[PDB]
């Protein structure tokens, strides 16, 4: 019971306040939350566009 | 978001890869994001919708103030105090606007450096070049004026720079 | 004040002072929180000589190791595209002198 | 025989290495006795003032007052302009000023000459 | 400059630690020498290795300090190793925790300190650097083994040298659990973290056999 | 809740110098015509559970036997499961 | 600490102080108990070989070479008891010591707690108030003229008397107050 | 949206609540050390999630 | 801490225990009030060693000015009690 | 939050079976982990790729001519 | 601007017609109300100024100084309530009258739009301070102290007056707006050099500049607590405000006339800081620390860059608050012990824990712990000085270290260690003293949230 | 290491300088001179954004290993074959560097021997 109230008042309420503040006020301005660009490897496909990155140059494999 | 102009603050198209699981083990990250969504994003969204509808019930506006152009210091008499006052205020407003332009370019550069990752040295050449040009122009306009800066001192600095440029051009042409 | 007797019943035990006794002109310089003059197991000159000798020897040896470095019996590391010309600084409108790497 | 300890200003002589404690004379014993006597008198005065139920105030220490007065207010009336004081005052109060003036003036002249010749590369130097 | 500063720091602090009698002083000088080793790693242009060493040192050095504090409390706030004798049997959990921590600090293979210290030593061995700094790093590794030996030998192996009123007691769940969590950390965290992070440097795949074993040999 | 249990001291006649390094110290001292008057005061440090020692190598290999047995069992199971 | 000091240390006191210091530093050098026992018996034998000597001059020539030899081999990091002036817990509990007179400044709502303690405290205060007036005169008549020669204090000699200057010794805070 | 930033800020933020409560009634009782210990354990568990996301 | 609150009886018992392990003095002859020089025929060096054994036994050091005038076991017990604030 | 253990006064202190078994278990765990890792990943200690002998390479592959051509 | 001036004037009849037992209550309440009213001056523009009339104008350099001046009066009344208990009603009313007249003179001086008007009020501030020091001071040195505080000041300011009237016979005006808009360069000439010296020395002597600072320790250690508060918090900043105003007509002479003072400051800040390491008086130590901080402000003003001016404004405000708090703490010790010697009352953390917390916060603020506005001003000044010359960092760096040392020294000597045994009259702290410290320290930490308010007109 | 002893205690000009290596034309030994082949292109190697020091001739194996690591996340020991492949490629790169060192050393030996023979013929 004490752990339940602790998790409600010390984790859930702060995360609610912080998520609201970030999602509706901080990101309302440009460049406030800047993400590192995700890595792209050959053979991947993009959700936004849907094209397929071509594979590599079939290097000679041995050992 | 429509809260800012996308051309003033450009961004790349943000192409992201697709999940390609290779094993049958369930990754904990997806489940954690689902429970995060259910426990955090929904109540926050509901509270936001309530607050937004309350704001829609009461809609009112504020405006950007427009400023007329007035004669600058280059067309004021020596002791005509009213014209110098107006020109000084206009010059100070222009100085603030130039500072904010430099700030915008610096924000572009910082965002590029963070976004590009390990290839920032090659992929942020345009932002670096833009910042170099704007910094050079700002340094030419406003550097070394002092704490007691004014439009007259800026005009004197520009006049001396133009005199030096004219002398150098005449010397190079008459080489 | 640190070399005063700690087993005496001073009126001010922390300062090791007695009420009414003459105070040294520089009491605030010696308050057990600051410079003390207590005798040491080794003489001051010997300590100075040993510390200075150790420091000077270490500096000289670091300079010697600077002149005589350590390395492995290898050639320089090779990088493919004109020594990564475009990825390191750039300037893609100058056509740098091509550097080609030797396959052995 | 063992290597000798050499005392210094910041590492004083041990009491067990003092020859003065091995040169015992009746006059030395009398001096020690009267030193203990005056210490005992001062201790008795302090302890009589300290254990008194009636007293409810900080006990005044003439030695502390003398120390603070000598450190602060007795300095100038005992000052005498001598070659040593004059020379030390001139050095310690004038030399640093001209030393720092020379250093800073040389640095700023070098920087100004570099700026005038245009070879300084002040790119991105916007705030000053 | 960073390389030379780190090398002289680690050598000097290990040398000072080798003759200390207060146990907390020994562990503090060990911490200083480890920091010097981190600066050596920075000097040879291996920052991610230095970060990894920071992460591993956290675990095992914190657990070592907790074991020392347990001994100090059990011996009536006594900190000198001259006055602690046979504790290997008298308080076994602290003994095992300190033994595992000393093995992790000295870079025992496949323990938490292995995955950082061994790689750092290999990287310093194969690099264009000062010969003096490399020699000082190796001597400092030897001295690390030496002062770990000193702590163990003077705190656990002899006959008791503490006052006759024996108040030794380990049986507190708080102490046991707090020490045990960092024990599990100092056993497995190096493996887990090293296998779960992306590669950030070119490895030293090929090496002379004597050069590959240098850290173990000097230890 | 504190330790008030009336601890009673052991018998002082129990402590004897025999069978300890203090005996060898006494023999060496008697070789010069001396004696150790405080010998029996330290005998408790070599008497009971303190009488047995462990080497440095033995200290390092504290749990090697059980760990080795578990490793043998685990590697045998790995062999018997992979070979299928 | 408790005992008043004298004007000087005699030769015997200096010799005994050297004996104690040398044994302690030898123990600091010899960590193990049996080694310490052996070398301490050897040091005792070395110490009393001149125990029976009669003349002062050479007996003072000894205990000087002894101090020099001690200072040469004095173990620069000797063992200190933790509460001793050099120990790791010398003044550790000095910040928990509060004077008794602070209790006079407590609020009445604070003194309402612990009524028995403050009743006993009032008893102690009245005892001190009478005893002081007796003690001042006792010390006045027991002192030689010209002032005290040694900072040693007399006991009480009458029946209802208390030892002069007893309050701040009897009402010490504690060794471990908190 | 992207719980990474929210989680990272929440760890540091909930590290500060016992400092705010240091003037409340819990600070005057003997349960305060356990309060701080529990808060730190919860913060560790929360911070374990962005590490998984980065991994 | 977790240190039991030692009492006067414990201090006396431990002092006598340490003294009975000093083979220079006969365990039958000594008592709480038995003097060191006159009752047991000991020396000043023996007294210094006895004080050192007391210090080792109780974990704290007695200053030399106080230690030099502790000539009976009873006064040793009293000194330890006054130093450590023992009620009963 | 532990149990009561009285002092002993010059005898070996009282020990619980729980702490003994826990300490032995953790020491055995450490040794088993070391043995398992050495059995499975031995190249982390002894290496995987042999070190070539530089003097054993023939002059043909090193581009060395018999001291007369150029 | 009269909405602040008229109530301050009405404080006098309110004080004199008050009941004998209600002077402090009424004075404190109405001073707090005047401070609340003056808070509205903080709404400044990026444009010229708040030119209310031909006589008074306000700037973002003047507004924080005015707010500090109006806020200091209730604190001074609270601090003076204690030691003036046994004083007759008429003399208490005279004391409050002196404080009110000082506040009025300061208010007008900051907002005056004319250099001559500014000079007159800048000198009018002397009479109340001199009366306060020499009448309600405690020791016999106060008389001498007063003399110093007077003549030094006058010795600097009589030439300035001459220069001022000379300027008005040449330019035709001493109005600051016209002076700024019609500024002309100063040619390198002996007459111009002496005009520069006349315009500068009066403000240098009141900062005070190193070598001209001998009056300050005397005045601050001999003044009553309210006098020390107003002297350290506001009267020192008059020289900084004057130099900030007057340097607009001194260019480009300042480019090379500033060298002797800059050195005198850059070395001076070292000396005074080192002086704080060996001091047996608390008030003397606090006064010397004030001298060091004001030397940094002098360097900032002489450098004449935007970052320099911002840092100087921020440091002036921060030092005012911090030094006032430190003087109040020292006085709260003195009223218990009556000695003013650092090593007499010791180990006070054991007897007064909350006052020890106040001591710690004040020492931390004087130590310039980030993100306090003390450190903001110090760092802006240091960056501007580094741009002026990269070598300056050395001296600046040294000062930083030394400052921390003596600050913590003052905290360790008085609060830590063992209590003095024979001092048995240390009573629990009153609500008045705790409220005084709280009202000193809360505005600083609030101001760190909106530093733009105290960064001056060049922000 | 022995090369340090050879260069620092023996003849310095007899051994290569690591900073200024190589000093001889690549075609000096044999005229074949086959070029080194790179597999990963500039664009995909930039998209994987490895590092400017990992962007070497073994980069394709690094890209494959990173793909394995990302794809099989919870099983952090799933893809060890590609780790072995990248390590082998780096091993071969190091062996090529060692061969370059040896070739330069032997060419220096031969050049000094030519100089000695020419000096002997000139003196005779
Ligand atoms: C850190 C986050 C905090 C978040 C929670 C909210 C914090 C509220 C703080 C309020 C402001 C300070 C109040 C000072 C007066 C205290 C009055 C008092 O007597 O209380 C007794 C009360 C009851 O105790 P008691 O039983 O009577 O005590 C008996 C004894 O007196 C024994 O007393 P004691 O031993 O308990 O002494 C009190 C205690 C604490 O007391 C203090 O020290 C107070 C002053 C501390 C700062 C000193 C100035 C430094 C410059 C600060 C400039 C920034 C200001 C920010 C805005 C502040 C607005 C007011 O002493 C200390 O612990 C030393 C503090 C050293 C702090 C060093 C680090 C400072 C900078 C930290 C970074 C801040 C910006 C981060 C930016 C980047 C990330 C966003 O105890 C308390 O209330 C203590 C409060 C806990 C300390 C708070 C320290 C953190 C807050 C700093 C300022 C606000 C920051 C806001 C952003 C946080 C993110
Ligand atoms: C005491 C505590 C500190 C108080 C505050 C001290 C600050 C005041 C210091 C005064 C600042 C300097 C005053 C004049 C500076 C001008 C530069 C000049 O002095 O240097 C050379 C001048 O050379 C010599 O200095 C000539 C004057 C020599 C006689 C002056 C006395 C020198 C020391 C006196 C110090 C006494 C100060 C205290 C008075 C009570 C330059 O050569 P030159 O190009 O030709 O002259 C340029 C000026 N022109 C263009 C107008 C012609
Ligand atoms: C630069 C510093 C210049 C010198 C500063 C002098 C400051 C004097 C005022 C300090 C107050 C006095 C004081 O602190 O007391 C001394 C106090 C007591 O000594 P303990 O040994 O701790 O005694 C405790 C047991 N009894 O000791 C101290 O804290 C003083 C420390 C002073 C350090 C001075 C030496 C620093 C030299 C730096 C050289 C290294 C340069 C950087 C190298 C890195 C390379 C990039
Ligand atoms: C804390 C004590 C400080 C004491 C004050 C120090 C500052 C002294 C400044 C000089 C004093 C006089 C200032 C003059 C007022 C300005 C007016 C002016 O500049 O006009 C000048 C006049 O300048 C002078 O005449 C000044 C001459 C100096 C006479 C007084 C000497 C005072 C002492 C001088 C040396 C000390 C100055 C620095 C002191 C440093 C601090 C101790 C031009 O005159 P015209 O003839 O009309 O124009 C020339 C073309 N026809
Ligand atoms: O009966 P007591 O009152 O106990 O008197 C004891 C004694 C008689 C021995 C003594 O007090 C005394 O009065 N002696 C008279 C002569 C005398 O003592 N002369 C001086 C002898 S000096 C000496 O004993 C030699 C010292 C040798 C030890 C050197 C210590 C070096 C140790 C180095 C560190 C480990």
């Amino acid at each position: 019971y004490r752990h339940s109230i602790f998790a409600v008042t010390h984790v859930l309420i702060p995360v609610w306040i912080i998520h609201y503040y970030l999602k509706y006020h901080v990101t309302a301005k440009p460049y406030t939350v800047v993400e590192r660009k995700p890595r792209i490897f050959p053979g991947d496909t993009i959700l936004e566009t849907g094209e397929v990155i071509p594979l590599m140059k079939e290097f000679p494999d041995q050992h | 978001p429509d809260s800012w102009d996308k051309d003033v603050y450009p961004e790349p198209p943000r192409r992201t890869p697709a999940p390609a699981p290779q094993t049958s083990l369930p990754n904990p990250v997806t489940y954690l994001t689902k429970i995060f969504d259910l426990l955090v994003d929904r109540p926050v969204t509901l509270a936001r919708e309530f607050i937004e509808q309350q704001h829609a019930k009461n809609r009112y506006y504020y405006y950007h103030r427009e400023f007329r152009r007035v004669p600058d210091i280059t067309e004021c008499e020596e002791k005509d105090i009213l014209c110098m006052f107006e020109a000084e205020m206009q010059w100070r407003r222009d100085y603030k606007v130039d500072q904010e332009i430099v700030n915008i370019i610096q924000e572009r550069l910082k965002a590029c450096q963070q976004r590009e990752g390990e290839s920032y040295r090659q992929n942020c050449a345009k932002e670096l070049e833009q910042f170099t040009q704007v910094s050079k122009a700002f340094q030419d306009r406003y550097s070394d004026l002092g704490a007691h800066y004014s439009a007259r001192k800026c005009l004197a600095k520009q006049k001396q720079r133009m005199l030096a440029e004219r002398k150098a051009a005449k010397e190079a042409a008459a080489a | 004040q640190q070399e005063r007797d700690p087993w005496y019943d001073w009126d001010h035990p922390d300062l090791r002072l007695n009420w009414g006794e003459p105070i040294h002109w520089d009491l605030d310089m010696y308050i057990r929180n600051r410079v003390d003059t207590s005798p040491t197991p080794v003489s001051w000159n010997t300590m100075c000589k040993h510390l200075f000798g150790f420091v000077a020897f270490m500096l000289f040896m670091f300079w010697v190791g600077e002149i005589y470095p350590s390395y492995q019996p290898v050639g320089p590391k090779q990088y493919p595209y004109n020594d990564l010309y475009l990825e390191r600084g750039g300037d893609p409108t100058k056509e740098p002198e091509p550097v080609v790497h030797y396959e052995i | 025989s063992f290597p000798k300890y050499k005392p210094s200003r910041l590492a004083t002589l041990p009491a067990t290495l003092d020859p003065a404690e091995y040169d015992i004379s009746p006059e030395t014993r009398k001096a020690q006795a009267e030193r203990l006597a005056i210490r005992s008198r001062l201790k008795r005065e302090y302890l009589l003032q300290y254990n008194d139920p009636n007293r409810l105030g900080v006990i005044e220490d003439p030695a502390l007052i003398r120390w603070t007065y000598a450190r602060s207010a007795n300095i100038y009336p005992n000052f005498r302009p001598t070659p040593k004081t004059s020379l030390l005052g001139a050095l310690f109060g004038i030399g640093p000023l001209f030393f720092w003036y020379y250093v800073f003036k040389t640095d700023r002249d070098k920087k100004e000459k570099l700026i005038q010749e245009g070879k300084l590369d002040q790119t991105f130097n916007i705030s000053y | 400059m960073t390389l030379c500063l780190g090398a002289i720091t680690t050598l000097f602090t290990a040398l000072c630690a080798i003759t200390q009698n207060d146990i907390k002083k020994i562990v503090a000088f060990s911490t200083s020498s480890q920091l010097g080793l981190m600066m050596v790693t920075i000097g040879i242009n291996q920052p991610h290795l230095a970060f990894l060493h920071i992460c591993m040192h956290a675990f095992f050095k914190a657990m070592l300090f907790m074991c020392s504090g347990s001994i100090i409390h059990s011996l009536n706030d006594e900190q000198d190793i001259r006055k602690m004798g046979g504790l290997y049997k008298a308080m076994p959990f602290t003994t095992t925790a300190l033994i595992i921590g000393s093995l992790a600090l000295t870079g025992m293979p496949y323990l938490t300190g292995f995955y950082s210290k061994d790689l750092i030593i290999e990287a310093v061995n194969m690099s264009y650097t000062n010969a003096w700094a490399l020699l000082m790093t190796l001597i400092a590794t030897s001295l690390t083994a030496a002062y770990s030996t000193r702590i163990i030998f003077f705190a656990f192996l002899g006959k008791p040298r503490f006052p006759p009123l024996v108040l030794i007691n380990e049986n507190n769940p708080l102490l046991i659990n707090s020490i045990k969590r960092l024990l599990i950390g100092s056993i497995f965290a190096g493996f887990i973290i090293s296998n779960n992070i992306p590669p950030m440097t070119v490895p030293n795949t090929t090496m002379p056999l004597y050069m590959k074993m240098t850290a173990l040999i000097v230890t | 809740e504190h330790g008030h249990s009336k601890m009673e001291l052991p018998d002082y006649k129990q402590w004897k110098i025999e069978g300890t390094p203090l005996e060898t110290v006494q023999e060496k001292l008697a070789a010069r015509g001396l004696r150790d008057p405080w010998g029996r005061n330290e005998a408790w440090r070599y008497s009971g559970g303190f009488a047995n020692n462990v080497s440095f190598v033995g200290a390092l290999l504290k749990g090697f036997k059980w760990g080795f047995a578990a490793f043998v069992v685990a590697v045998g199971a790995e062999y018997y499961l992979e070979s299928q | 600490a408790f005992s008043a000091p004298a004007a000087y240390l005699t030769h015997q006191q200096k010799v005994l102080r050297l004996y104690k210091r040398a044994l302690r530093h030898l123990e600091s050098w010899c960590v193990h108990r049996d080694k310490y026992r052996y070398f301490a018996c050897l040091m005792r034998a070395r110490f009393d070989e001149h125990k029976n000597e009669k003349d002062m001059v050479k007996a003072t020539q000894l205990l000087r070479q002894a101090e020099e030899e001690f200072w040469y081999g004095q173990h620069p990091q000797p063992y200190i008891f933790p509460e001793s002036p050099g120990g790791t817990s010398y003044e550790r509990y000095e910040c928990y010591k509060v004077p008794e007179w602070c209790l006079d400044d407590w609020h009445p709502s604070e003194k309402a707690m612990y009524p028995d303690y403050f009743a006993k405290r009032e008893q102690w205060k009245r005892l001190r108030r009478e005893s002081w007036e007796r003690e001042v005169k006792q010390l006045q008549e027991e002192t030689p003229p010209g002032g005290p020669r040694t900072e040693a204090l007399p006991p009480a000699r009458k029946e209802g008397d208390l030892p002069p200057l007893w309050w701040h010794i009897v009402t010490r805070p504690r060794e471990r107050p908190m | 949206m992207n719980p990474f930033a929210s989680l990272t800020l929440t760890t540091l933020t909930i590290l500060t609540i016992p400092i705010m409560m240091s003037n409340s009634n819990i600070y005057k009782t003997n349960l305060y050390p356990n309060y701080v210990k529990t808060t730190v354990s919860y913060a560790f568990t929360l911070s374990l999630v962005p590490l998984l996301m980065f991994m | 801490s977790d240190a039991p609150p030692l009492t006067l009886e414990a201090i006396k018992d431990r002092v006598l225990y340490v003294l009975k392990l000093y083979d220079k003095i006969d365990p039958e002859k000594l008592s709480v009030n038995s003097h060191f020089m006159k009752d047991l025929g000991l020396d000043s060096l023996d007294q210094v060693e006895i004080i050192m054994a007391m210090e080792d036994e109780f974990g704290f050091e007695i200053p030399d000015i106080d230690a030099e005038k502790l000539m009976c076991p009873q006064e040793i017990v009293d000194y330890i009690a006054d130093k450590k604030d023992v009620y009963e | 939050g532990g149990v009561h253990i009285e002092p002993r006064y010059r005898q070996f202190p009282q020990l619980t079976r729980s702490q003994l078994i826990q300490a032995e278990f953790f020491s055995a765990t450490m040794w088993f982990w070391i043995l398992w890792r050495f059995w499975h990943d031995s190249d982390a200690v002894l290496g995987h790729f042999p070190y070539p002998d530089p003097s054993q390479w023939t002059d043909e592959e090193l581009g060395i001519l018999p001291d007369d051509e150029d | 601007m009269l909405k602040i001036i008229i109530p301050t004037t009405m404080l006098l009849p309110m004080t004199w017609m008050s009941k004998h037992n209600m002077i402090w209550i009424n004075a404190t309440v109405h001073s707090l109300l005047i401070s609340l009213i003056s808070l509205s001056l903080l709404n400044q523009l990026g444009e010229n100024s708040l030119n209310f009339s031909l006589t008074f104008f306000s700037d973002s350099l003047s507004a924080p100084l005015l707010v500090l001046t109006t806020w200091l009066l209730p604190l001074m009344l609270m601090a003076s309530q204690s030691h003036l208990s046994k004083e007759t009603t008429t003399r208490k009313k005279l004391y409050i009258t002196m404080l009110i007249l000082l506040q009025l003179f300061l208010i007008m001086t900051f907002t005056a739009t004319e250099l001559i008007l500014f000079y007159i009020l800048f000198e009018a501030t002397l009479v109340p301070t001199l009366i306060i020091i020499t009448r309600w001071g405690n020791q016999t040195e106060r008389l001498n102290a007063g003399l110093y505080f007077l003549f030094y000041t006058l010795a600097g300011s009589l030439p300035l007056l001459v220069a001022l009237v000379y300027i008005q016979n040449t330019t035709g005006s001493l109005n600051f707006l016209i002076i700024h808009y019609w500024s002309h360069p100063l040619s390198n000439s002996w007459s111009n050099i002496f005009m520069w010296l006349a315009c500068i020395m009066a403000f240098m002597v009141k900062m005070p500049l190193y070598g001209l600072h001998l009056w300050l320790p005397k005045a601050h250690v001999e003044a009553p607590i309210a006098g020390s508060m107003v002297l350290a918090a506001v009267l020192l900043k008059l020289g900084g405000y004057g130099m900030m105003r007057i340097t607009t007509i001194l260019n480009p002479l300042t480019n090379y006339m500033a060298y002797p003072f800059l050195m005198l400051s850059m070395w001076g800040m070292i000396m005074t800081s080192s002086i704080c390491l060996r001091q047996t008086d608390l008030k003397s130590l606090i006064a010397y620390s004030s001298v060091s901080h004001m030397a940094l402000v002098i360097v900032a003003i002489m450098i004449q860059t935007p970052w320099s001016f911002m840092g100087a404004t921020a440091l002036m405000i921060a030092h005012g608050l911090t030094s006032s708090m430190l003087f109040c703490l020292a006085n709260t010790n003195y009223e218990r012990v009556h000695s003013r010697t650092m090593i007499l009352a010791r180990g006070l953390q054991t007897l007064l824990p909350l006052m020890a917390t106040w001591w710690l916060v004040a020492s931390l603020t004087n130590l310039a712990l980030p993100p306090s506005i003390n450190l903001i001003g110090e760092l802006f000044i240091i960056t501007a000085s580094f741009s002026w010359s990269n070598i300056t960092i050395i001296l600046m760096g040294m000062n930083m270290m030394i400052t921390a040392l003596y600050s913590l020294y003052m905290l360790i000597t008085t609060q830590r260690g063992k209590y003095t045994h024979h001092i048995n009259n240390i009573k629990p702290s009153f609500t008045r003293e705790n409220a005084l410290m709280a009202l000193h320290i809360l505005p600083l930490l609030l101001l760190t949230l909106n530093p733009k308010m105290i960064l001056g007109p060049l922000y | 290491g022995a090369h340090l002893a050879r260069r620092y205690l023996g003849d310095a000009s007899k051994e290569p300088d690591p900073l200024r290596m190589p000093t001889f034309p690549p075609d000096y030994g044999f005229p074949e001179r086959k070029e080194r082949e790179m597999v990963a292109t500039q664009q995909e190697m930039n998209d994987a954004q490895l590092m400017l020091q990992q962007r070497d001739y073994c980069a394709h194996y690094l890209i494959q290993l990173l793909k394995c690591k990302r794809d099989s996340f919870p099983n952090f020991l799933a893809c060890k074959h590609e780790q072995h492949d990248w390590d082998y490629c780096e091993h071969l790169d190091y062996v090529k560097r060692m061969k370059e060192f040896e070739r330069e050393r032997r060419l220096l030996q031969r050049k000094k021997r030519r100089e000695q023979r020419e000096a002997e013929m000139a003196r005779g």
